[PDB]
Order: structure tokens, then C-alpha cells, then sequence
């Protein structure tokens, strides 16, 4: 194996699609467990601002009962099998996935229908899930990631269904009824927009077999989203009571297909990530990493590439103590600018053998890789096999980085998102001087 | 704020208006604040109808 007839040898990922539009797609292994899903095309983004909130409420209430398990019976049958059921609801994606025995393939499936098609929406049920979901609210507002990256999204798709958090507004959480509901899974839990995805020891034929058996009876065959204006602006919600300051910055990134995903990604890579309890430090290759370990300029930093359908947001984040947010600003426009203006062979390749141990790595156990059938087949339209995505980044070069890059970042109104002791920030006049060079 | 992006840019107008109103004074009436009897060669024998500073 020389790492080509390794990718070569991957399993093929099987996909069909039933009468009512459902792609049913597995991924056939060796593995006695798999993970079964189905990822709905449902989100915060195509919720209205009355609806807001909708999709969480939802996904939270799913796993109660259903009409034809009462409550705890769905849990009982989940648990007594082994089984780890599980959910999440992203800003344009909702998932409902089973980890399970393939044995108990047959049921999960079953269970999995009844998650989706016949839920309960029960009226006490909803009031007691109500008080939860506040102070879920109440929790989430504590850490500063999420926070930093939901005024992100607010500041930088202003004016748009993307702006909203997935969560919604506390008011509509009180002012969310079950007609609401039931509405909101009867228009977007519809059968064109599900991918019943399999992983693990699972055969297509039997996953076909048990769709067409239990999810025959789904939507025939619209709220089918607009197009979301970045808006480049900056939120500052200076609070010196925290103890750090959390910033975001990021510029109008790719969309979900477009093919400069690719080299983007090796330019983050080239960026890179770090934080205060990581091993080498002053000596990562990553330049704006080795300048943070040497001058302890923060406690961290990311490169974030979050993409949706039609835009994304393409940037940094990073945590740092409440005087030295400046410095570290100039050095992550510097490292920019410099991928911009002089990408080099070098960190090229380095940042196509960190893409590639991503995709191959985050590609292990049975749960990323249903969950990554069940996205690609959302996004993509495909899956992605992982030889194209070999390919596609060996095409990738210094010239090609050094373009994208500029055709991203060079001269470009940044979205900023600060909170906690941010008063060293700098002025939006200075953040957006920094993105040009007068020297290039 | 910081200085630089607002103030810089601030005081190049001021210093625009101002440099309006100078190039004004100078080309179109350079004598208007001045005294005319300031262009005769000082004669320590006769003194001008009038002493008054600037
Ligand atoms: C020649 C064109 C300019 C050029 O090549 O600049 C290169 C370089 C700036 O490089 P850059 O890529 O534009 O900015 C990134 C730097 O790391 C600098 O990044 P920074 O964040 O540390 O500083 C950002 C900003 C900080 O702001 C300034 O430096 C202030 C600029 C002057 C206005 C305010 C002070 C006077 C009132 O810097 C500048 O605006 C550029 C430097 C100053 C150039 C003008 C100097 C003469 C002014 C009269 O400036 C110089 O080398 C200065 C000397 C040469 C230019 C002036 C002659
Ligand atoms: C007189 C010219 C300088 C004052 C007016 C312009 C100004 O204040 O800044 C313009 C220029 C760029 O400054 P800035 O926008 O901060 O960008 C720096 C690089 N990122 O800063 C300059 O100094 C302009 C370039 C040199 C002339």
C-alpha cells in the first residue's frame, strides 16, 4: 500500500433514491456496530424571524415520545439494545442518528422513521421543554465561543434568515405554540429534502429494503431559501468583566461546492491553530502560532472555513487576554496578507499534507463517516470519494493559494465579532486598512 | 478613537481650509492686513500720519 492503492481501496458508497425522493446512502464495512442517520435539510435558515427557534424546539422534542412509542418507550427501546441515539440542528442542517449494533439495524431504522415521521408534539411536553430550552439559553450564553461566532453570523448576514441563531430569541422560545411546530415539521421534514445514510456494517440492499418498508409512507414527490447578503460590519460587546476576549474575523468565503474550497483550506492550514497547553510552541511552523508561543500573545486561536450553500464565512478566531488583541490582529492580517501576496512551495505542501490527514483522519468510526455521507449528499449533491479529494489538493500549487487567497482576503470588508475586555480592539478603520498592503 | 484613521484625515481638511484662506490672502490681496506706509524706506526724520502696530 503506497497511500494511492489505499485511497483506491476505500468501500464505495452506495446511493439509491426511493419514490418520495429519499436518498437512501450507506457505506458498507466490516465493522460489527454502525451508525444509521437521517439528515434533514432543515435549519434556522428557513426559518422566519416569527418561526426562529422552531428547528431547535423541534430537534428537542423529537426524541420524547412518538405516537406510536409513548414517551419514555422510545428511550426504552434505545437504551435496552445498546444503542446511543443522538441529535444536532445546525444553522442549515438537522440530524437524527443511532449508533447501534448491525444486528439491530432492522429496528434502529424503524425508530428512526418514528423519530421523524410521527413524532407527538406533546402540549405539557412542550411547556416543560419550554422552560428547558430557556435555560439551555441561559447556559449557552456563559461560554464565549458560541456567543462570539452567533454575533458573527448576526454582523455579517445582517438583514437575512442566516443572521439568525439556531436557538432563535428567547421570545419566540416563550411565544412558539404547537401549531407552530407541527407546521414547521409538515414544510420542512418533507421526503426530497431527507438522506437516510448508513455507515458501518450495514448492506445497501437491506438499508433499501427497510426505507422502502418504513419510510414509504413519507411526503410525495416552497420555502427553497434566498440568497444572503455579507454585510461587512463589527459587533463590540465590550463587558471587562471576562476574563478573556474572545474576537472573530472572517470575509465572504466560498460556497458549499465551489471548487476554491479546496485551496482555502490549505491556505488555513498554512495558518493553523493553536493554544496555551499544546506541545512544540515557539517552534510550530506556523508563523502567527510560533509568534503567539514566543510572546504569549493569547490563550487561543483557530482558522475557521464555515460555508454554506450559497456564501460562508472564511476567517480566524481567537482568545486572548485584554492587552494584546492589537498585536495579534496585526500579526493574523500580516500572515494574510503575506499567503496573499507570497504563498511560497513550501507552506503549500505543508498545508496539503494537513488538509489531507483532515479529510483522512476526521474519516474514522463509524459516526463521522455517516455523518459525512449524510452532509455530502446534502451539500455536494455526491459523495466526495476521497481519492477526488487526493486529486483536487495535489492540483493545488503556490500560484493557485496565492490567488484564491487574494481573491478572498486582499482588499476585502472583514465581518467582526469581539466580546469581553475588547477596548484594545482595533477601530473598523484600522482592521480594514490592515487587509491591503501599500508595499504590494 | 485612535487617532490615526479619523484625526490624520480631520486635520488635512483643517489644514486644507486653512491653506484656502492663506493662498487667498496672498494671491488676490497680499497688502489687505498690512499698512502702506510700511512701503516707504524709514526716515528717522518724519514719522507716517499714523503709528500703528500689526
Ligand atoms: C511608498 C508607499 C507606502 C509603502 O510602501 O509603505 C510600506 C510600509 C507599510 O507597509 P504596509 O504593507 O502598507 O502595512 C503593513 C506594515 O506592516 C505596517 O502595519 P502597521 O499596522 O504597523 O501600520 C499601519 C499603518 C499605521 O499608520 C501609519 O503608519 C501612519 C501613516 C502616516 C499618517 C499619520 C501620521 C502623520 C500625521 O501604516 C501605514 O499607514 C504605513 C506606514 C506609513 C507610511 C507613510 C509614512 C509617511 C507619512 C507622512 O510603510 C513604510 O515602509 C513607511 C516608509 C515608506 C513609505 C513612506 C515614504
Ligand atoms: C498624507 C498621507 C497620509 C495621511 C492620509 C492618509 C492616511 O491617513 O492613511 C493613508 C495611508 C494608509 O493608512 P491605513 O489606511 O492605516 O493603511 C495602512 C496599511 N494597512 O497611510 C499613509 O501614510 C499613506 C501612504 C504614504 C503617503
Amino acid at each position: 500500500a503506497t497511500y494511492a492503492q489505499a485511497l483506491q481501496s476505500v468501500p464505495e458508497t452506495q446511493v439509491s433514491q426511493l419514490d418520495n425522493g429519499l436518498r437512501v446512502a450507506s457505506e458498507q464495512s466490516s465493522q460489527p456496530t454502525c451508525t444509521v442517520g437521517v439528515w434533514i435539510d432543515a435549519g434556522s435558515r428557513y426559518e422566519n424571524e416569527k418561526n426562529n427557534g422552531a428547528g431547535y424546539f423541534v430537534e428537542h422534542l423529537a426524541f420524547k415520545g412518538t405516537k406510536n412509542r409513548p414517551g419514555s418507550a422510545l428511550e426504552k427501546e434505545v437504551e435496552s439494545m445498546g444503542a446511543h441515539l443522538n441529535a444536532y440542528s445546525t444553522r442549515e442542517h438537522t440530524a437524527y442518528y443511532i449508533k447501534a449494533l448491525s444486528k439491530d439495524l432492522p429496528k434502529a431504522v424503524e425508530l428512526l422513521a418514528d423519530i421523524v415521521q410521527n413524532c407527538s408534539l406533546e402540549d405539557s411536553q412542550i411547556e416543560k421543554e419550554r422552560d428547558v430550552i430557556l435555560q439551555e439559553l441561559q447556559e449557552n450564553d456563559s461560554s464565549m465561543r458560541d456567543v462570539v461566532f452567533d454575533y458573527l453570523h448576526a454582523t455579517a448576514f445582517q438583514g437575512t434568515p442566516l443572521a439568525q441563531s439556531v436557538e432563535g430569541p428567547s421570545e419566540n422560545v416563550r411565544k412558539l405554540s404547537r401549531a407552530d411546530l407541527t407546521e414547521y415539521v409538515s414544510q420542512h421534514y418533507k421526503a426530497p429534502r431527507m438522506v437516510l445514510a448508513a455507515a458501518g456494517g450495514v448492506e445497501h440492499r437491506q438499508l433499501l429494503d427497510l426505507a422502502q418498508k418504513h419510510f414509504s409512507s413519507l411526503s410525495g414527490t416552497v420555502p427553497a431559501f434566498t440568497p444572503c447578503r455579507f454585510t461587512g460590519s463589527e459587533i463590540r460587546h465590550r463587558d471587562d468583566a471576562l476574563p478573556l476576549a474572545h474576537v472573530a474575523i472572517a470575509v465572504e468565503g466560498p460556497g458549499w461546492a465551489n471548487p476554491d474550497n479546496v485551496p482555502l483550506q490549505v491556505a488555513n492550514a498554512i495558518i493553523g491553530h493553536y493554544d496555551s497547553t499544546y506541545g512544540g510552541g515557539t517552534h510550530m511552523s506556523s508563523t502567527l502560532a510560533s509568534v503567539a508561543a514566543t510572546r504569549k500573545l493569547c490563550q487561543s486561536f483557530q482558522t475557521f472555513n464555515i460555508c454554506y450553500a450559497e456564501t460562508g464565512l472564511l476567517g480566524a478566531h481567537f482568545v486572548c487576554d485584554n492587552m494584546s488583541i492589537d498585536d495579534m490582529m496585526f500579526f493574523l492580517q500580516g500572515q494574510w496578507m503575506r499567503l496573499c501576496t507570497s504563498a511560497t512551495e513550501s507552506e503549500v505542501v505543508r498545508g496539503k499534507n494537513i488538509l489531507r490527514n483532515a479529510l483522512v483522519s476526521h474519516l474514522d468510526g463509524t459516526t463521522p463517516v455517516c455523518e459525512d455521507i449524510g452532509r455530502s449528499l446534502l451539500t455536494y449533491g455526491r459523495r466526495i470519494p476521497l481519492a477526488e479529494w487526493e486529486s483536487r489538493i495535489a492540483e493545488v500549487d503556490a500560484s493557485v493559494v496565492r490567488e484564491v487567497c487574494s481573491k478572498y482576503f486582499y482588499d476585502q470588508c472583514p465581518a467582526v465579532a469581539g466580546l469581553g475586555p475588547i477596548e484594545q480592539l482595533p477601530d473598523y478603520n484600522r482592521i480594514r486598512s490592515g487587509m491591503f498592503w501599500l508595499r504590494f | 478613537i485612535p487617532f490615526h484613521p479619523y484625526y490624520t484625515i480631520k486635520d488635512i481638511l483643517g489644514a486644507l481650509f486653512m491653506m484656502l484662506i492663506l493662498l487667498i490672502l496672498v494671491l488676490f490681496s497680499p497688502d489687505l492686513l498690512g499698512d502702506p506706509d510700511n512701503y516707504t524706506p524709514a526716515n528717522p526724520l518724519n514719522t507716517p500720519p499714523h503709528i500703528k502696530p500689526e
